[PDB]
């Protein structure tokens, strides 16, 4: 399915997925460069409320998304964006495109975008780490 | 037809996973985020019992409905709609399914799915097991 | 693309070249029944030459499924191999009675392995038998 | 166009798990069988190894042969030819990929993976890290 097929079936999904705020497509399906990686956010007030009456709806989410997008639920990635790394988040605003939203993407981006100079700094900190790992093994 | 071996197999095998799985059933949300290896697990038994009773519900949906394709959740509705499960069991563990390149397994929401399944399964390992008693007695008749 | 099974016995000839120590492939499970699911292999390995092949190579078992996908050009994360020289008899039984051959070495070997693991009627219950008492058995202790 | 943040990560994480999978480093056969959380603690951590490895190697990839496709196997290899890895070490490596309806999970074959992971991917570890540093340049 094309970018612009797969936004418009994703106004039906507020039936399927009640408390879904934003949902973005991102990952290699995102980048131009063809499995599926999908971000949502969620509304905390309307989550916590449906999390009484269905203990485990983030297990459900790939497969509604499947049966809707009509791809394998099998190749369905999904990042919560209400509780992921910095990183993601940043890779998620980037590259990614929306889907469905209630300027809430926009304010999405500036909020967890990173600079050049913050992502040399997480780079160099992961160097460090794995530098100790080749030195505590000898290697 | 059904062939019981099949699915008492597999029943069996929850219930060996699951006896596993109480072991974990008194621990700290605070213990269980302290011990990596206590979550791969835990992460590990969900993912065998939910495997073992999506095994048993394709069985079984294989002889009633023959050639129609069911998802996961969805077979689990459907042994409801048969009246193999109660209504009301299908559908609280029908999203049990999503348990079967990214680290989105967060340890918080499987900590929650052990108590989930500590509650269910044995439940479905009964009406399973007295569908079973079922076929015995039609098969005589 | 789906293959029928008269394409996957061309197609298991070119195992030889890949997998030198296989004896037999057997298709059992749904696709040898009849009923979009897995598909379920059963290898017969020859122990010999297994454990020279497994000398050089230490996990040359976790290959197995990427082999077969190549060359029956099927998913190989949908392929499961059951190993007969180390399965259960239930599971030997089953291969053997739906199970298709797929490939053998020499031509009576699928032959021999169904009257060496078949069970009887007989033996089948009495395996039923003791699952349905610890499955009973689990139910009794856990109050359900 | 290659992304270091991405390999790192990925690689931070490769580091992580061996450093719980060398606690299975002293044990034996005998008392591996008779353990079957070892058994699950030790099938989940070969599978998150491989499949960072698996990720690595399709970011890489993703760069220099843009549009080819490869398996999970064809990958190692392929990091032989561009001098990424060692070709000894991609042939020997290249088997892991297939570590990422029936239970026929033999834990005789898992135990032999183990040592295998033990001594080959800190080498993995240790040749994309070195990767990484040209890339500096
Ligand atoms: P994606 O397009 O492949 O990029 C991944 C992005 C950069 C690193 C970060 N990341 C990946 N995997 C992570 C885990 N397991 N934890 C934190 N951050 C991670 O996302
Ligand atoms: P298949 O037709 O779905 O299974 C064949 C037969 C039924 C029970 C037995 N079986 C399957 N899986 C088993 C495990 N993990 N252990 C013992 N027996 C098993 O094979």
């Amino acid at each position: 399915p094309t970018i612009a097929e797969l936004r418009e079936l994703s106004l039906r999904l507020l039936t399927k997925i009640p408390y879904l705020k934003m949902l973005v497509l991102f990952g290699s399906r995102a980048t131009g460069n063809i499995d599926w990686d999908f971000a949502v956010l969620y509304d905390e007030e309307k989550y916590n409320l449906y999390i009484q009456n269905n203990p485990l709806a983030a297990f459900v989410i790939p497969g509604i998304l499947g049966e809707i997008f009509k791809i394998n639920s099998d190749k369905i990635d999904i990042v919560e964006l209400n509780h992921c790394s910095k990183l993601i988040a940043h890779f998620v605003a980037r590259d990614g495109k929306v889907l469905y939203e209630e300027d809430e993407f926009d304010k999405f981006q500036q909020r967890v975008l990173l600079s050049n100079t913050e992502i040399k700094k997480i780079e160099k900190t992961k160097l460090e780490n794995i530098e100790n790992f080749l030195q505590r093994w000898g290697v | 037809n059904i062939e019981p071996v099949i699915i008492e197999t597999r029943l069996e095998l929850i219930g060996r996973y699951l006896d596993h799985l109480k072991k974990f059933e008194n621990i700290s949300l605070d213990d269980y985020l302290s011990s990596f290896e206590q979550q791969l697990i835990t992460e590990e038994l969900l993912q065998l019992i939910t495997q073992a009773a999506i095994d048993i519900n394709d069985h079984i949906l294989s002889k009633l409905k023959s050639g129609k394709s069911y998802t996961n959740f969805e077979a689990f509705i459907e042994l409801g709609k048969y009246q193999i499960l109660t209504p009301e069991l299908a559908k609280q563990i029908a999203p049990s399914s999503g348990l079967r390149e990214y680290d989105d397994i967060d340890p918080n929401q499987v900590f929650m799915a052990i108590s989930f399944a500590l509650q269910q399964y044995p439940l479905y390992v009964r009406q399973i097991n007295s569908y079973l008693i079922t076929l015995e007695e039609e098969n005589d008749l």
